[PDB]
């Protein structure tokens, strides 16, 4: 399972960056357009950026908490790749490296960051809590998965609602779904990750001892773009201007002064897209409630 | 042992065992000494040669004056270095505006406070930064100081090296303060620590106690009632040991919460426990066991022989504790409890009034007085004091010192001299603080 | 290793000499020179570091833990790691399961010395990291552990020890440690060639052998666990029992001299 | 009169001619006139070393010789190979260096010689003449594009070993000379490889032929007549190798003879393993180096 | 609420360090000659690492083989005695660890002159013994020894250090106590430059400090590869002066 | 991995087992006079408890398809299952414990460990008119 | 948990209960497994203790690894139904198993060929009101019968006898020992530990050869 590209094609794109061109039609520092559409279920969404397609799912159920944090509920994200999304991939390799490179990000992007209040999953302390689940599916790759799965999970959390609960010791009263309403969830902050994609037009030494910074960085590598890149970097931020994570794990060497200059441009990008989610969550729920207005008057 | 760095800089290992949750968790740390440790004073000209900026690029302020209160030779000019115990006994004496303007805090003394009490530790943290032109408190990090650091000697407890290092801490001081003849006064309360300097063991050092320091002030009459401190019909019991209550907590033996002691019945109170529905009364003066109303305590249920109708093993008590919840569902005979330990005192500074029976008119000397408190629920406090003929028609501030075994009413000391009874200004004042209202003006660190 | 056949005769020739000859020509009962370091992981209850002549290399760590000695049977646990190998491999697990048997709690282990209270005691962890080996590594590994137990200090009990009635939670001083008094065992690798029995088989000597032994030494004597043990599997031959009876005192009349060399402080 | 060296040291992890010595990342110069070879990389002037080693300036050639690394194979060298694998008509065999050498099928001395010509049935018998792990004398022919080189046996003198024992050393201490087979009193012979591999065996007649049947060139046989006085004399030359190896000594054939006669203090051959005594005999020869030449 | 004292207003840390100070830093070269030609030992404070390098040499399988360059394997060994509290389970496929196993590869894809070592294998062995926090940059400094410890072809020194942030103030060379106390960043710094190999942030960081925060660690990192250099050099003198 | 699923599926589709058959009616072991124990058993009817059963199939000398013999061998094992008598303590020592929050607190419920009898047992109740058999 | 199996809901637990010279004996059978080429069946029952176990042969299987001159043995011990011996406890025995048969099998007859040995510690009674050490010698017997059934070149009917926590394996009618195993016991009881093992070995090998030559 190996992608084969000519070195002639390798120089071609490398030339295009040397004349400030890229094959998609975007700018270097331009991001794709995002299509968000929900299914009928809560925590159901289809997210699409041109060629890359994803789908995720949020659910929850009853379990006991750990001994470790006996206060808090349970939550984890599955991101199992299927070779459906591209023939590179093993059947569910949880031990591949790029998978881990997809994993630990979303592990840190959600779980260690804590966008979601796990303490608001405590139904009863130590007895019964929530087990909230996030199964990420990939559909078709043009890269940006780890940015797409960044979004589509956080999209899904802002669309899921959990049903109604009443406690009497052991008499724990999960109510019928349609009499007593499902209840949405508590998001502390909304993180958005950004892939950065790096291209030395030169050898090693002109990056190493060539003092002249000459390295091109772009956003959202397409599939062919992604196969030649030299370093890998993802930052994540919010609306309140705090930096969630940064991960440059090796690759090409890279100036620090670039990275701050990189990460500022992230901010203006992610903010506009964030609010686009925020209206569509409202507007769909508005469309839910206008169709709820088109239901009770109908019934 | 120890090792050296090429900057002349020392490195060694301080290592202990964390005793948390009864575990035996060995904890090792490296330790550094530095040689840029400032003496932080006005008169010295060489510790200002070594001061270097912080990450906010500041060289700090060397505030202890050339001019202390100078006293009778062989005191002369002097600085004061303290005990934790004299702080633990006399924390409010430190807060006198009238005196004690120049005190070095040793780092170990700082730590024992941080070991002992958290909000008391706030106050020294408060006072040192809010030192002013008048009163100046520094913290000398003596065990960060190379020239004052000591080790654990062979066959030693941790208490020995505490007193020795404080003694070592003072030893460097006058040596650095020989050139200006400002002395350093070590204040203690410990009689064995007041034994080793009787022979003047190594240092020709100023080892005075509190009163042995207090008896040398020009104005010591105003402050000696802020010095902290048969009387028997029966004997009160005691509070359980550390391993007993920590051994009690996990098994479900012991319980904590809050207690309310009644005013209409001074000798009866109940708690609201997490395991228990109804307010579980504690009946009996010995069973209240010399705690005050509102405190955090640790209680034990009483046997059904002491239960009330309106063993050795804890194998019995838990099964009896189940019978309590049965008797809680009775509401016909309901259980009684007693305290066995005090989780926390809710003590603070307190304001009351004295008894005219407790005072002699003809006397001018020291005498016992009891304070009638403004809190109706809390009992009187025996106060051994001189100026009671003054303060009888006056409002007062005390602070509770201790409860030893014998005393039916506790030992405390008068703190702040307020003003005349039903004068409008003084009755304005205690109406603030006993209602917990901050009133003091904005300090020097505020106006910056 | 992979060696050549023409050697393998000569090696099986020279060692099966009746005036028996080692490839390094030691006396038949000798061992090889080693180095023994301890007390260097100051986060641990004890540490150990041992150096072979062929550069085989291990370190065994000692961490302790306080436990109820009634709810748990095994008061002493061994856990082993070999570099370069999977958990699943054979030589890992057998050596691992071996030293547990070697340090059963009352076989050569004096668990009364481990006893804290009438209710509590000390769970210990024999934690082993082998950097490299070229040998059947086992008898090396006991040696550092012997020094590791001789380099282990434990914090001092303060309170009393009878928690049946009063059920006190036990208390330790924060500086005062006491050495674990213990009589740890020792393990020796043997090998049988023809009519000769070498001591400390080096890897070449370990390769050519017909069969070999492992003999548990403890308390100044022979004891269990004792296993006949294959080294290779291309040259596995059977054996007269008096040769098995020979090696025991052949170990034993040279054992404590090795012990006293290490019983040396 | 002992069994083992047990000496103790507790409480520590460890016990704790001028030329340019350069580091990686370091500039040498930026005179453009210099040429740039091994251990050197650059950007148009900036002469940059890449290892821990020494500046070698050869007359306009600057290059960096390291101090640490594997054995460098070169042609015409006399080394010892351990048989790694068998290929199509190829063999793989360890040098000790970076990679295996290769060895063509017809690159070897045939029994009966050249009168035995080629045959395709010979590849059906690769395992007949050779198999794994075996030791031999080999002659370094030539290389590939990388730096991996090959071998052959163009003599009777090269061939598969027997009649003795192997030992191995670092490749550094072996000194270069015009000769490598050496014959020592005791009727025995060292076969010093260059690469760090050392075979001892009993002196043959072909060895004796150097200084005045053919069907046995893949045998696992020895001379059956091997005395212990041969065998124990092997071990005395064996340990003194490691003595010089522990003492970091360039091997002179005479130094070995000097090592051997200095070892005549000790008849207990098992005492030739001591860290001190090897160093003592190591100290002997270096003092004895300060007399002759 | 912490009952302890993070950073003094008097400028001091837990051992009394300043914000711009290091732990005791000790390396060693050729710690294990009988094991591999790359053998180096690290003490950076109580972070104690044994570092081992094997190669350049033949693979175990012809599948794992390239005709262009070397391969690089990372095997991390976190012991269960590495910490104060003894960890229960083993780590040998823990997804936390595999990340670093990915990480050091891409950090060291680009120092090794890969083309001039084709068809061969480089294996880097890690033994984490005593763990003191600052754990990530502790590794990289041990790596930079071990490649030079055999003298493998390379470009440059590569330095690593975790530097933490208490509220406004940078902390060079934090420990694990401080690591759990605040926000930290580790920097994989290359040589004398201002270019980065590793950059990893887990904790939450306000944006505005970060340029200044990044501007801190370089002076630390330059003093790192400083102290590596002479320490190798005084070893390097010890060879030839007694070799010759 | 198919097999244990495939059985379980049609076992559900057999409708053999109402969960009434899993309802456990525990006793309490009365700590009686002079240190003797008798378990008070209630009969013919605060927490509840449920049996959950397990199976293991070992297959030796596979010569063909296995599923029918996987089915049918279970069926005879099903009829031989006794339900062992389970009981709880009279009043178990393992009672309610509290956990402190950062100011608040909660209560762990009392841990009544069910114990099955060393001796007594009852059989299993089966919808016997639905016990199938297999054929390919 | 394990996503590959059916292990029930997690919060369940299994059921709990509390308290409210002799003869050994065999029943040895072959030729009953058609997957294998060598099968052997063993019943054992002795005084509080009844034991049944299965030894399974697959050979000669091909080796995808490389060339060898000769054969290679592979041995698996697996828990049956009730008794659960420890994992690391198993393979130590598997180590001790292979050493003896490497003084048994003509591997030189079988170049580049594998030997697969599956042992199923199927069911054991221990009704008695070093627990693995009591089952060692019966394994060797159970293997030998299955290895005769695959008909592989074996030098000797080798067997082990047991004397009270001690296992000693013989050949040549006991005139040599091929496998030694010792736990705690006495001291210098070895000479009696020769005897009782030997006679059981003298018993067992006769029981074995009856199982085949009479068939």
């Amino acid at each position: 399972k190996d992608i084969e590209i000519s070195a002639s094609e390798s120089k071609f794109i490398l030339e295009a960056l040397r004349q400030n061109y890229r094959l998609d039609g975007r700018s270097f520092d331009q991001f794709r357009d995002v299509e968000i559409t929900f299914g009928k279920e809560f925590g159901d969404v289809s997210v699409k950026m041109g060629n890359t397609k994803v789908h995720c799912r949020i659910s929850c159920q009853i379990a006991q908490p750990y001994e470790d944090r006996p206060f808090e509920g349970l939550f984890v994200i599955s991101t199992e790749i299927s070779p459906m999304a591209g023939s590179q991939f093993e059947n569910g390799n949880i031990t591949g490296e790029d998978e881990v490179l997809c994993s630990r990000i979303i592990e840190k992007s959600v779980r260690r960051s804590g966008a979601l209040d796990v303490e608001g999953l405590c139904i009863v302390a130590g007895s019964k809590c929530w087990a909230v689940r996030a199964d990420v599916h990939f559909l078709d790759c043009d890269g940006g998965f780890i940015d797409a799965s960044c979004i589509a999970v956080m999209a899904g959390l802002m669309h899921f609602k959990k049903p109604d609960i009443t406690v009497h010791g052991e008499q724990i009263i999960v109510h019928p779904v349609n009499e007593r309403e499902p209840v949405p969830l508590g998001i502390l902050h909304i993180p958005i990750c950004v892939t950065f994609s790096f291209f030395n037009p030169q050898d090693t030494e002109e990056n190493i001892k060539g003092e002249t910074n000459s390295e091109i960085s772009i956003i959202d590598a397409t599939l062919k773009e992604e196969l030649l890149r030299d370093g890998v970097l993802t930052v994540t931020l919010n609306k309140n201007r705090e930096v969630v994570q940064v991960s440059k794990a090796g690759g090409l060497p890279m100036d620090a002064l670039t990275l701050m200059k990189c990460c500022h441009e992230a901010y203006s990008i992610i903010e506009k897209i964030t609010d686009q989610i925020l209206q569509l969550l409202k507007e769909d729920s508005e469309k839910r409630n206008k169709y709820a207005a088109m239901l009770t008057s109908e019934n | 042992r120890r090792k050296r760095l090429a900057d002349g800089l020392s490195v060694t290992q301080k290592v202990f065992v964390r005793s948390r949750n009864g575990g035996a968790t060995k904890i090792v740390r490296e330790h550094y000494l530095r040689s840029d440790i400032p003496c932080l004073s006005r008169s010295c000209t060489k510790c200002p040669q070594i001061v270097v900026p912080d990450a906010q690029n500041e060289l700090p302020k060397f505030i202890l004056s050339d001019s202390p209160l100078e006293l009778s030779a062989p005191i002369g000019k002097h600085y004061v270095v303290l005990d934790t115990n004299v702080v633990l006994q006399a924390i409010d004496l430190l807060e006198n505006p009238n005196c004690f303007f120049d005190v070095i805090v040793p780092q170990i003394v700082l730590d024992e406070v941080r070991n002992k009490s958290y909000p008391v530790y706030t106050r020294l943290r408060t006072l040192c930064r809010d030192s002013d032109d008048h009163k100046r408190f520094i913290v000398f990090h003596n065990e960060f100081s190379e020239h004052t650091f000591v080790e654990r000697l062979p066959n030693e407890t941790i208490n020995d090296r505490n007193d020795r290092a404080i003694r070592k801490t003072c030893q460097w001081y006058s040596e650095h303060l020989k050139p200006y003849d400002i002395n350093v006064v070590l204040v203690t309360n410990d009689r064995l620590n007041r034994e080793a300097a009787t022979k003047e063991v190594e240092s020709n050092i100023i080892t005075k106690s509190l009163v042995q320091y207090i008896e040398l002030l020009p104005n010591a009459d105003d402050i000696r009632d802020s010095i902290p401190q048969t009387f028997s019909d029966f004997t009160f019991p005691e509070y359980y040991s550390t391993a007993r209550v920590m051994g009690g907590l996990k098994n479900g033996v012991l319980y904590q919460g809050n207690i309310q002691i009644s005013e209409y019945n001074f000798l009866e109170g109940s708690v609201s426990l997490p395991r228990f529905s109804k307010p579980v009364l504690i009946v009996g003066q010995k069973n209240l066991n010399r705690a005050f109303n509102g405190d955090q305590v640790i209680v034990e249920l009483l046997p059904q022989s002491e239960w009330k109708a309106p063993v050795i093993s804890d194998k019995q008590r838990r099964l009896l504790a189940k019978d309590a919840m049965i008797a809680q569902r009775s509401k016909k005979i309901q259980p009684t409890a007693k305290v066995v330990y005090i989780q926390r005192r809710s003590w603070r500074q307190y304001v009351g009034q004295l008894a005219p029976s407790s005072v002699d008119p003809q006397s001018s000397s020291t005498q016992n007085v009891f304070v009638i408190l403004m809190d109706k629920c809390l009992p009187k406090v025996r106060i051994r004091t001189r100026r009671a003929a003054e303060l009888l028609d006056k409002r007062i501030v005390i602070s509770i010192d201790s409860w030893p075994t014998t005393h039916k009413y506790p030992l405390g000391h008068f703190v702040r001299d307020l003003g005349t009874i039903e004068s409008a200004q003084a009755e304005t004042e205690a109406l603030l603080l006993e209602h917990d209202v901050e009133y003091r003006p904005f300090s020097k660190k505020v106006l910056e | 290793m992979s060696l050549s056949v023409a050697e393998k005769s000569y090696l099986y020739d020279s060692l099966a000499s009746t005036p028996s000859i080692r490839p390094d020509g030691r006396l038949p009962h000798q061992f090889r020179p080693i180095e023994i370091f301890t007390d260097f992981l100051p986060s641990s209850n004890g540490s150990s570091r041992i150096i072979a002549s062929d550069g085989s290399e291990c370190i065994v760590s000692i961490k302790s833990k306080v436990v109820d000695h009634h709810v748990e049977n095994e008061l002493l646990q061994v856990d082993v790691d070999i570099a370069g190998q999977r958990d699943d491999a054979l030589v890992v697990e057998t050596i691992t399961s071996l030293l547990n048997k070697v340090l059963k709690s009352g076989s050569g282990v004096d668990s009364s010395k481990l006893q804290l209270t009438k209710k509590y005691s000390f769970k210990i962890f024999v934690d082993v990291l082998v950097i490299s080996s070229h040998s059947h590594p086992v008898s090396l590994i006991s040696f550092a552990i012997y020094s590791a137990l001789n380099s282990t200090y434990l914090p001092k009990l303060i309170s009393a020890f009878d928690d049946l009635e009063v059920e006190e939670l036990p208390t330790f001083h924060d500086y005062d440690m006491v050495k674990l008094d213990i009589n740890p065992p020792l393990v020796f690798i043997l090998a049988v060639v023809g009519n000769n029995m070498l001591l400390d088989p080096a890897a070449n000597e370990s390769e050519v052998a017909n069969n070999g032994l492992i003999i548990s030494w403890s308390n100044g004597k022979i004891t269990s666990p004792i296993r006949s043990v294959a080294l290779n599997d291309s040259n596995v031959k059977s054996f007269k029992p008096h040769l098995l009876k020979q090696g025991l005192a052949m170990v034993e009349k040279y054992a404590p001299d090795v012990v006293r060399s290490l019983e040396n402080l | 009169s002992e069994v083992i060296t047990i000496t103790k040291r507790n409480g520590a992890f460890q016990n704790s001619s001028d030329s340019q010595i350069v580091t990686p990342g370091e500039l040498v110069t930026d005179d453009p006139i210099w040429m740039r070879g091994h251990g050197t990389y650059f950007l148009d002037n900036m002469t940059y070393s890449s290892v821990a080693g020494t500046v070698s300036r050869v007359n306009r050639l600057l290059s960096v010789i390291p101090l640490k690394g594997r054995y460098a194979p070169e042609t015409g060298d006399h080394v010892v190979g351990r048989i790694a694998e068998v290929g199509n008509k190829r063999w793989k065999v360890d040098i000790g260096g970076k990679q295996h050498a290769v060895l063509m099928l017809g690159s070897v001395n045939l029994p009966g010689g050249i009168l035995r010509r080629k045959s395709e049935s010979d590849e059906l018998q690769m395992r007949s003449f050779l198999k794994e792990g075996d030791l031999l004398n080999a002659e370094v022919q030539s290389l590939f594009q990388d730096g991996s080189a090959s071998l052959h046996t163009r003599s009777l003198k090269y061939g598969k070993l027997r009649n003795g024992m192997f030992c191995q050393v670092p490749s550094s201490l072996i000194v270069r000379a015009k000769n490598h087979t050496h014959n020592l009193p005791g009727n025995i012979t060292v076969v010093l490889g260059v690469n760090g591999y050392i075979w001892l065996r009993k002196t043959s007649q072909m060895d004796l032929a150097r200084d005045t049947s053919s069907w046995q060139i893949y045998s696992d046989e020895n001379d059956p007549s091997i005395s212990n006085n041969i065998r124990q004399a092997i071990c005395r030359y064996a340990n003194v190798i490691k003595a010089l190896a522990f003492c970091e000594i360039g091997i002179t054939q005479q130094r070995i003879v000097s090592a051997y006669e200095a070892s005549m203090v000790y008849s207990n051959v098992g005492e030739l393993i001591e860290k001190n005594v090897m160093e003592s005999i190591g100290s002997d020869i270096l003092t004895a180096e300060k007399m002759r030449g | 609420m912490s009952r302890l004292e993070i950073y003094s207003p008097e400028g001091l840390r837990l051992d009394g360090r300043r914000w711009n100070e290091l732990r005791r830093f000790e390396s060693s070269i050729n710690t294990h000659p009988h094991a591999a030609d790359g053998s180096s030992y690290m003490e950076q404070g109580n972070n104690k690492i044994i570092t081992l390098v094997k190669g350049p040499k033949e693979p175990r399988l012809k599948s794992q083989m390239d005709t262009s360059k070397a391969l690089l394997n990372v095997s991390v060994n976190i012991t269960k005695f590495s910490k104060f509290e003894r960890s229960k389970s083993s780590h040998k496929n823990e997804r936390r660890v595999l990340e670093i196993q990915t990480s050091l590869v891409r950090m060291f894809e680009k120092n090794v002159m890969l083309n001039i070592y084709p068809r061969t294998v480089i294996d880097i062995e890690i033994h984490v013994l005593e763990q003191d926090g600052g754990i990530m940059g502790s590794l990289i400094n041990g790596i930079t020894l071990a490649l030079i410890d055999a003298g493998i072809s390379m470009f440059d020194y590569i330095s690593g250090i975790s530097v933490g942030l208490y509220d406004t103030t940078p902390l060079l060379d934090t420990n694990s106590l401080e690591e759990n106390a605040m926000s930290t960043v580790t920097l994989g710094v290359v040589g004398k430059s201002e270019k980065l190999s590793l950059l990893l942030v887990e904790d939450k960081i306000p944006l505005d400090r970060l340029e200044n925060v990044l501007a801190i660690g370089i002076a630390g990192a330059h003093r790192v590869r400083d102290l590596m250099d002479e320490e190798l050099r005084k070893h390097a003198q010890k060879r030839v002066s007694n070799a010759s | 991995m198919t097999i244990s699923q495939k059985l379980h599926d049609s076992i559900l589709h057999s409708r053999i087992l109402p969960k009434k058959a899993l309802k456990v009616k525990a006793g309490v072991r009365s700590a009686n006079e002079d240190g003797t124990f008798s378990v008070l058993y209630p009969d013919e009817l605060k927490r509840k408890w449920s049996y959950v059963l397990y199976a293991k199939i070992v297959v030796l000398s596979r010569t063909g398809p296995v599923f029918d013999l996987c089915w049918n061998s279970l069926m005879y094992a099903l009829q031989s299952v006794k339900l062992p008598r389970a009981f709880i303590d009279e009043r178990a020592s393992d009672l309610r414990m509290t956990i402190r929050t950062r100011g608040r607190s909660a209560t762990i419920r009392e841990t009544y460990e069910i114990i099955c009898d060393q001796t007594k047992s009852v059989p299993l109740m089966i919808n016997a008119k639905n016990i199938a058999f297999a054929s390919n | 948990q394990d996503r590959r199996r059916l292990l029930g809901p997690a919060a369940a637990k299994p059921m709990a209960f509390s308290n409210t010279e002799s003869e050994q004996e065999l029943s040895l059978h072959t030729g009953f497994i058609e997957n294998c080429n060598g099968s052997a069946l063993v019943e054992a029952r002795s005084l509080g203790h009844q034991t049944s176990l299965i030894t399974a042969v697959y050979g000669p299987r091909s080796i995808r690894g490389s060339f060898t001159s000769q054969g290679t043995i592979s041995i698996q011990l697996k828990n049956g139904l009730l008794e659960k011996y420890n994992t690391n406890e198993l393979k130590e025995v598997s180590s001790f198993l292979m050493g003896i048969f490497n003084s048994v099998v003509n591997l030189s007859r079988y170049p580049k060929s594998g030997i697969d040995i599956f042992v199923y510690l199927t069911y054991d009674k221990d009704l008695t009101n070093s627990q693995i050490s009591s089952l060692i010698p019966h394994c060797i017997t159970s293997i030998t019968l299955a290895l005769a059934d695959a008909g592989i070149e074996l030098v000797d009917m080798a067997g082990a006898g047991e004397a009270n926590g001690t296992v000693v394996s013989f050949i040549k009618n006991g005139e040599e020992i091929v496998g030694f195993w010792k736990d705690d016991g006495d001291d210098e009881d070895l000479l009696e530990c020769l005897d009782r093992c030997k006679e059981q070995y003298n018993r067992y090998r006769d029981l074995m050869i009856s199982c085949l030559m009479n068939q």
